[PDB]
């Protein structure tokens, strides 16, 4: 039982500007699945997130190889990228693990992969690239964060109107 | 001197011994216990490396260890513990000081290996996956990232840019070895940041620039596509170095990194080599410049000059020069 | 004997005895476990002013909790015993963490995991620590089930205190009773691992 | 903020905190008090780069238990804190020993003391200590006749185990509620006087 | 050089500072810091010889007088003693060297009581023998030009303080029984019995005074219509016979001149004047105290301590007590 | 006057024979228990404890009238703990000082004058009163409540051995 918030045709700076809206106003231990293909523009709205931390877009970069990169600020987001990930025990040890910070945002590049892992409370966030410069983006938003949707929604009536 | 060296930053859990940072005495690494012993898996540092000390020890006496290296950054916090925090603990149980690699100062370094009479004014390229770099190494090999990507490895937009196009892994060998049937000037891919008073580099731009074609486009051939876009990583790699190596002012060049294999620019650096008179150096053949010899090395020299590390050291995953 | 049991479990906890003396030494602050654990062991050899290869037997928390702590505490006590294939005694952390309260009957132990789950075992204890419920990952509402069942006289939740005496008085058991290992053959109790299997047949049921 | 706490009741419990860190240190075995006490104290301070001029408070146990021990804990605090007036605070080593069990419940504290009566007191751990039976000494049936009583979880006996972490509490707690002391002031808990009185009242 | 010294052997506890030896700016002490308490009224209060409650106050008074800065050396009595009276003072002490970063000396209350001769005469040659007869002790000593001190001679058994004292009591006199004994023995014939003198010419300087103790207690058992002063009197010449031998034919047999005495016992008309016979017809060199038992106060410590502090003979920290403790 | 706990009395014992059976009370116990010497000044309470101390294995040259250490304390097999409380006036010292030694229940007390403080002492306490016959022979009644027991058989045992030599 969860909203879906589609988002049409955005800029490359109002997507980075939804990522920063979303992450001001979690709390808590929060998992971001971002949901997108090769070049859909997940990265990029990761350095839209980290705005909402205090840390500078600069220092966020394809966590491709890196497989995590953390970014500590107002809060700590831990950036993950599946692209690479061969054992799956970095799951299972070391993302566990991660996961028992409850003062910290996970978000994952590709956590739509290894489905069964993530929990059913995480957020999922769809990006698709339907132009050269405009990404369309989907955030489902489980309803046991409803907090979110009122912030969000006022977002998509401050574009379309 | 025998150095006992530690690998829990790559992918291969490794443990070496070197006397004098030369001869090599013993080196085992899970990935040769395996087709020799034909569990121990993949990269699980805290299982396999226990089994390494333990084909170590039962060749070297314990005693003849004088320093232990072992990697602090960057890599994986867990992976960086294990190598580490094991490390620190041989130097307590052997009264004997141990050393922190950096690893990519330690990589930087074997340049200084792969020629022994190499004199240390010199500006290395770092073109990895992990890393895409511009440093300076002064004559006291004092190091500092000049440039540095703001986004992707060379090797990220290799890898993809060959997924793209429907190519094998790995990303660069594929690219490279099917540019040679294309055309590379035959589409006009961006080259960002070049030009420029930044010696930093952009390569998203690209991975992109390729997808929007390939989705708009058809009718094309998949080598002068590959070419073509091989050639503008090609053009703004090649263009920094020597822009800084001049700017700057060095005529010896080292490229280091995967990216460092290809062809075309090995081809392209060696005609600017050829014509500015400059000396330009590559790693080794079989490139594993990655083993516990690496750290080894790298902690030899380091205790060389008595630049040890405290038993408070962290890890720093996100370690660089 | 000389004995090293340390359980870096949640905070550090660190026993020593040399002959006729023990010990304890536990550091609860902000520094990681690789920034102060080794530095301890150091400083506390270098003072009952014995070295590592003098250590009749090395014991060692590798049971369940904290997975960066666990990956820290095993690896230095590998660093130290294997130049000289030291005897390691394995010690379970909840099992421990148990012997470490000072009571009789049955007792949960439990830490709180991922998001929803707790690691949870149950011991009966009149003297020597006999298992009801093995440790094992539960849901939050799988641990209410567990309480009311095995009935627990006491609860050791989340914040667990390990006597670090009781670390060495187990570790010098299993080298008398003949149950110590080779540092190669020690394995840690990953019950992160067993997490996410219960979450893929959580969202199944639907 | 800074804090020394030591209990000397049964064995040497010591705990440092330097703002941000806390250590405790326990030493159980042949060497006598005066030896091992004074020493592991300095060694320690040592080690955090922390002058006694530097406490804000210095806890002690006073509590019932075994008179050299307790005499050469509370001298020794005495000389640390005689030069500055560091603020001490008293600390009762069976309310610091019940506070050291992690159970919650009616918990007893009892100490065989002089071969036939024990050192004794029962604690209601819940919000703070609710203190039900006062530290005082008995007989070894008036020991059952508690025991039949108040029916506990928890029988503290002969070993008391006293975690250091929890005397530094106490003694940031204390230090709050203005609830310190002076060097000069310090009173110790000697049971023991209360056992001839009762037994020259038997015989 | 300021250093602070503490007493708690046994009965009296005592705090002292001392400048560069005999140069006293405070010795405390609960015997004089209790005629005193009859002043205002009463609060914080000494008991007598409770050293815990007490050493507190002592070191207060002390550092409201002494800033505790200027102190340089810490040195308490380690032995002998009571274990318990002991380590309050000891413990205390090191304490006391921890906080103000200042180095610890645990001092010998004999080596004490000895260099409390030079106290009383620092024009003094330290070649010399000295007789410590005090209920607690009797022992003879040699201190080197060095000033290191061997016991020689040790009783067996008890003191000549423990005869006197229950010798005392065997005829039902007052306590101490030394003094009642020399009072009493003055209007008494020293010749009247001929008791044991029980280890002359013996081949040793070790002695005897249980065989003693007893020959009386068989005396009156046996004995009736005798004057009390005749044995008082023989008993105590008994005593000053065994005494004066052993010391001497020490102080000769050793070669040297010069003298010393220390003990309540010291105080014995009957010993002084035989012993002052002898050395007047040898012409060697005795010593005495005056007539003032105080022989039990910090000034002793302080010294032993700028003495031992002086020579860089300091304490490590791990320092027991030691009860049965000599030189 | 008047303790019905077990006579177990002797008589014309040498200075020797008394120091041989001292030496079997107290290498006939294991730790916990007190022991009180009586008998007036010179009747050999000092001379018994000599004795005792064979049994933890030390010779008797360190026993000395502990009249005014209060506690002479002589470690061995078991520490033997040696008082003589005939020059007492705090009595906080048996509230606090002797007390603390109590609690110890593997060591030996034996006290010279103990009968002076009578009824501060446990009631499971062993008494030796030292009478006195020849000028080198004494009379001695070792007590044992019912508290305490094998001894008043190990006591009357070795009576026969050097009793009749
Ligand atoms: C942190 C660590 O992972 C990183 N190393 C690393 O990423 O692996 P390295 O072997 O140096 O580089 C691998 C990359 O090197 C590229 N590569 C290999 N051969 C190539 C070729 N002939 N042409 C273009 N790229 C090539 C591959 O596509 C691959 O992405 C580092 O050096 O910091
Ligand atoms: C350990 C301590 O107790 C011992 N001092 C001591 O016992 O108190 P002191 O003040 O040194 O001498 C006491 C003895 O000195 C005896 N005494 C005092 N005046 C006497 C006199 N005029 N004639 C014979 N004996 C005398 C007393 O009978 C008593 O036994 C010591 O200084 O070693
Ligand atoms: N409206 C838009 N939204 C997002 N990115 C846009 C955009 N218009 C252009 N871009 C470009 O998209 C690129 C962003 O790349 P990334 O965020 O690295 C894609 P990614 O999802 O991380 O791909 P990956 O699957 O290879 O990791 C940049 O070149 C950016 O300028
Ligand atoms: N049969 C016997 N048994 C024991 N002692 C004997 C003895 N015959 C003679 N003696 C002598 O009696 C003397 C007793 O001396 P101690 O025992 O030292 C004093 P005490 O009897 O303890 O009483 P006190 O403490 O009131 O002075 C010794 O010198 C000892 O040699
Ligand atoms: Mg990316
Ligand atoms: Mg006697
Ligand atoms: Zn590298
Ligand atoms: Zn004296």
């Amino acid at each position: 039982k969860m909203r879906h918030l589609r988002f049409e045709n955005l800029t490359e700076e109002q997507l980075k500007r939804l990522a920063k809206i979303l992450t001001e106003n979690l709390k808590g231990g929060e998992v971001v699945i971002l949901s997108g293909n090769l070049g859909a523009g997940k990265t990029t709205f990761v350095k839209g997130m980290i705005r909402a931390i205090g840390l500078d877009e600069k220092m966020v970069k394809s966590p491709t190889f890196t497989l995590m990169n953390v970014y500590p600020g107002l809060k700590t987001i831990y950036h993950l990228d599946l692209y690479r990930l061969q054992d799956t025990d970095f799951l299972s040890l070391d993302v566990e693990d991660i996961l028992e910070d409850e003062d910290g945002i996970m978000v994952v590049e590709w956590g739509d992969l290894f489905d069964g892992f993530w929990p059913e409370d995480s957020i999922k966030v769809k990006i698709e690239i339907a132009d050269e410069s405009h990404r369309n983006v989907e955030i489902l938003i489980p309803e046991e964060v409803n907090f979110l949707v009122e912030k969000i929604e006022r977002y998509r009536k401050e574009l379309q109107n | 001197m025998r150095v006992l060296g530690i690998e829990t930053s790559c992918d291969e859990t490794a443990v070496a011994v070197l006397d004098d940072g030369k001869n090599v005495v013993v080196n085992f690494t899970v990935s040769q216990i395996e087709v020799h012993q034909k569990e121990v898996a993949a990269r699980h540092h805290l299982k396999n490396l226990p089994i390494l000390l333990k084909k170590a020890f039962e060749k070297v006496p314990p005693e003849t260890v004088d320093v232990v290296a072992a990697t602090y950054g960057p890599g994986l916090i867990g992976a960086l513990l294990v190598g580490l925090s094991a490390a620190k603990g041989l130097a307590i149980s052997l009264e004997k000081p141990f050393v922190g690699v950096n690893h990519v100062e330690a990589h930087v370094q074997a340049v200084f290996l792969a020629n022994p009479d190499l004199k240390p004014p010199l500006v290395v390229l770092m073109v990895s996956g992990g890393h895409t770099q511009l440093m300076k190494v002064d004559e006291d090999y004092s190091m500092e990232v000049l440039g540095e990507t703001l986004d992707d490895s060379a090797g990220e937009a290799f890898d993809k840019v060959a997924r793209l196009l429907g190519l094998g892994y790995p990303g660069g060998p594929v690219i490279d070895r099917v540019a040679k049937k294309g055309d590379p000037e035959k589409y006009s891919f961006p080259r960002p940041m070049l030009d420029d008073d930044s010696y930093n580099f952009s390569f998203a731009g690209l991975k992109t620039s390729v997808l929007y074609f390939l989705q708009r486009e058809k009718g094309y051939k998949v080598e002068d596509v590959a070419a073509s876009f091989q050639k503008a990583v090609v053009d703004i790699l090649v263009e920094k170095t020597f822009r800084l190596a001049r700017n700057l002012g060095i005529r010896k060049i080292a490229f280091v990194g995967g990216v460092a294999a290809n062809s075309m620019l090995r081809e392209e650096v060696r005609k600017r080599a050829e014509r500015w008179n400059y000396e330009v150096f590559f790693p080794p053949l079989e490139l594993c410049t990655d083993n516990a010899l690496m750290v080894a090395k790298a902690g030899y020299e380091k205790a060389k000059r008595g630049m040890f590390s405290p038993l408070s050291l962290n890890a720093d995953p996100n370690l660089n020069v | 004997m000389n004995v090293l049991a340390l359980d870096t479990s949640q905070r550090i906890r660190i026993g020593l005895r040399k002959g006729e003396d023990l010990f304890e030494i536990s550091y609860t602050g902000e520094k990681k476990h690789a920034e102060i654990l080794p530095v301890v062991v150091k400083k506390l050899l270098d003072e009952l002013d014995l070295k590592v290869k003098d250590l009749d037997v090395v014991g060692v928390g590798i049971g369940p909790g904290g997975l960066t702590g666990l990956r820290v505490g095993i690896a230095t006590v590998v660093g130290l015993v294997s130049p000289y294939d030291i005897p390691v005694a394995p010690l379970n952390s909840f099992e421990m963490t148990a012997k470490s309260c000072p009571a009789d009957g049955v007792v949960l132990v439990a830490r709180r995991a991922r998001k929803g789950y707790h690691y949870c075992a149950v011991y009966l204890k009149d003297k020597g620590l006999n298992p009801l419920k093995e440790p094992s990952v539960v849901s939050d509402e799988e641990l209410e089930e567990i309480t009311k069942e095995f009935s627990p006289k006491i609860v050791l939740k989340d914040d667990l205190l390990i006597s670090p005496a009781v670390l060495v008085e187990e570790s010098e058991r299993l080298f008398r009773e003949k149950k110590t290992i080779h540092y190669y053959e020690i394995e840690p109790l990953y019950l992160q691992k067993s997490i996410a299997e219960l979450n893929w047949e959580k969202k199944k049921r639907g």
